[PDB]
């Protein structure tokens, strides 16, 4: 159900708890974008299902549930 | 070349045998296989008084060496300076070595640390502060080498105890533990360095987190029954027990450096009492009355006001004060450590919460079947 | 010739910088490669060379490349510092062969062993074991004056060539300042 794109960036800080060499990734929010040319193909490629009449029906399902 | 060993060969049992092996390594022209044994040559002398004369042999090789590893070289030079003990020219010697070592992996860091040691028992205002801050080359640390990390932090470990600020000592002395130290040091030292670090804990201005030091895997384990007052007091602060602190003063070991700050210490535990008192109360009530706070910290009612502000000023608890019904609201007590049982209880609060969110999911999904897909 | 691809395994250990041969074992190494890479080429006008460091961990400088000058220039700035991890060293060269150019090139890697070697046998046999499974022959060249005859690789090389498996051979050099020169002739000659 979740988004299949996790984007991490390298951040450095050394401490006495984990290990003498400390360097860990920090997460950055990632979302799927869209360009004018790509969107034309992407929506054509689907032609499968769309939340038509995007009103109270999509919100009750696209964000609430 | 060989002449020197002739006069230096009569120095102990088996000494001439070692040199004969050493000479052959020189003949082959390699140095490293001749470089590792020298470290064995520093601990050899019981008095280590004549080992400082090897400089004439190193002088020719060391002057234009640029072939021996500087990290070993700084180790080798620093060992000779031990018995030399005429600092005036050692600095020139130590400065001499520094100018000749600028390898990619900075060995000057060890050389700079040696500078402060030469300035050990002299100067406290700006004698070393200039060096130590400059010594902070650790940008481009590439951590893992850590050979100089132990030395640097040890040197810094002595500055802040000679300036009297028992806060930076905790901040840095902790860094030493966890470095290449890998513990397993002299047991006497191990207990020696736990006492000094622990006392620094309950003497600072911002050191309020007595949950990691108390459970520190290194220090507070070489003190089980030799002097337990320090460990008992640490448990006293972590529990915010003023009563358990006023009845242990009679068992205060090493009273100097801890007895002088009789009000600073009491203001530290006193602050924690209001802390590990909001934690105990469930989030629902959290209505600490003025009297209920003074009794638990041994203050009069007409003074608790300055205590709550002090806690809020540092940023350690959050809330508001209502001096009409004599109440103090608390909304956020700084998180602390929970060993293994309050964490099990934390699991319960997630089970009682995941199941509640689960129910509210199917409720919408069932009563909104038409509006879906 | 025979469409061969060699993946050089350079050494940069800290004890490798002592000049017991002539210009320290850094130029001695650089001259050594020059007399092999060019020798490695000039037979089939489609060959391939890659230099890999045996430093503390995975340190690879140049990948599979027909060019000749890149390796030589890339050899510089290779000042030795640290220990050598042989067991995990060949495998890194091993993968380079797997992800090669047109696979019609015969695969081999020449080793450039040196400053005191570290191994526990047994595992080395497994190290040689796998490589001998997959159409791979390695060429460890004894160098840097390791333990006399290096009787740890001795159990290694024989495994690859075992069962009459003629191929690359172990080559040693006198501890004295014997110039590298064309002394390396066992593999180049016929193996």
């Amino acid at each position: 159900l979740g988004l299949p794109t996790e984007a991490y960036i390298s951040v450095e800080e050394v401490h006495d708890d984990g290990t003498p060499t400390s360097k860990t990734f920090e997460h950055v929010t990632s979302e799927i974008g869209a360009e004018e040319a790509e969107e034309v193909g992407v929506e054509h490629l689907l032609r499968d299902i769309k939340d038509t009449t995007v009103g109270t029906l999509s919100q009750r399902i696209t964000n609430q549930v | 070349v060989p002449g020197f060993l002739q006069q230096s060969q009569n120095s102990g049992p088996g000494q001439p045998a070692v040199w004969h092996r050493l000479e052959e390594l020189y003949t082959k022209k390699l140095w490293h296989q001749l470089t590792l044994q020298v470290l064995d040559f520093v601990q050899d002398p019981c008095f280590a008084q004549g080992d400082g004369l090897i400089k004439l042999y190193e002088n020719f090789i060391s002057e234009f060496e640029h072939r021996v590893n500087p990290l070993s070289l700084v180790e080798i030079i620093l060992h000779v300076v031990r018995q030399m003990t005429d600092p005036n020219v050692a600095l020139t010697f130590l400065e001499k070595t520094r100018e000749k070592v600028k390898s990619s992996d900075e060995a000057v860091i060890l050389c700079k640390t040696a500078i402060g040691a030469l300035k050990l028992n002299i100067g406290d205002l700006q004698v070393t502060k200039e060096t130590i801050e400059d010594v902070e080359e650790m940008l481009n640390n590439l951590p893992g080498v850590t050979s100089v990390h132990s030395r640097f932090y040890d040197l810094s470990s002595k500055y802040y105890q000679t300036i009297g600020n028992h806060a930076s000592y905790y901040k840095d002395a902790l860094r030493f533990l966890g470095c290449v130290d890998i513990k397993d040091l002299p047991v006497s030292e191990q207990q020696e360095r736990a006492f000094t670090l622990g006392l620094a804990g309950l003497l600072g201005e911002g050191v309020f987190n007595f949950g990691e030091l108390l459970m520190h895997p290194v220090l507070e384990s070489l003190r089980n029954t030799d002097r337990q007052w320090l460990i008992d007091t640490l448990y006293a602060f972590n529990s915010g027990n003023v009563e358990r602190f006023q009845t242990l003063k009679t068992a205060w070991g090493q009273q100097p450096d801890l007895a002088a700050n009789e009000a600073q210490l009491l203001r530290k535990i006193q602050l924690l009492c209001l802390m590990e008192m909001t934690f105990t109360r469930p989030a629902n009530h959290r209505q600490l009355t003025f009297e209920e706070i003074a009794k638990s910290a041994k203050i009069t009612v007409n003074e608790v006001e300055l205590l709550v502000m002090k806690a809020l000023s540092v940023g350690l608890v959050k809330g508001s004060i209502d001096e009409v019904d004599k109440r103090v609201h608390m909304t956020w007590v700084q998180p602390r450590v929970l060993d293994l049982q309050q964490i099990k209880g934390m699991k319960d609060r997630l089970e009682f919460w995941c199941t509640d969110v689960k129910s509210m999911e199917m409720l919408v999904e069932h009563q909104a079947h038409d509006i879906l897909t | 010739m025979v469409l061969e691809s060699t993946m050089v395994c350079v050494d940069n250990s800290e004890y490798m910088r002592n000049g017991d041969f002539l210009p320290t074992r850094l130029q001695a190494q650089q001259d050594a490669v020059n007399i092999v890479c060019h020798s490695k080429t000039r037979s089939n006008p489609e060959n391939n060379v890659g230099l890999i460091t045996l430093a503390n961990d995975c340190e690879v400088l140049t990948t599979l490349t027909p060019d000749t000058g890149r390796i030589l220039s890339k050899l510089h700035t290779v000042q030795p510092k640290g220990k050598i991890t042989f067991c995990t060293g060949i495998r890194v060269a091993h993968l380079a062969l797997k992800h090669r150019q047109g696979k019609n090139h015969k695969m081999r890697i020449i080793a450039f062993v040196g400053s005191p070697v570290e191994d526990n046998e047994k595992d080395l046999v497994k190290l040689a074991k796998r490589l001998k499974k997959e159409k791979v022959n390695v060429d460890i060249i004894n160098f840097g004056e390791e333990e006399v005859n290096t009787e740890k690789l001795t159990a290694f090389v024989n495994t690859l060539n075992g069962k009459d498996g003629t191929g690359s051979h172990l080559v040693t050099v006198p501890p004295g300042p014997s110039l590298a020169d064309a002394l390396i002739s066992s593999p180049i000659l016929a193996g």
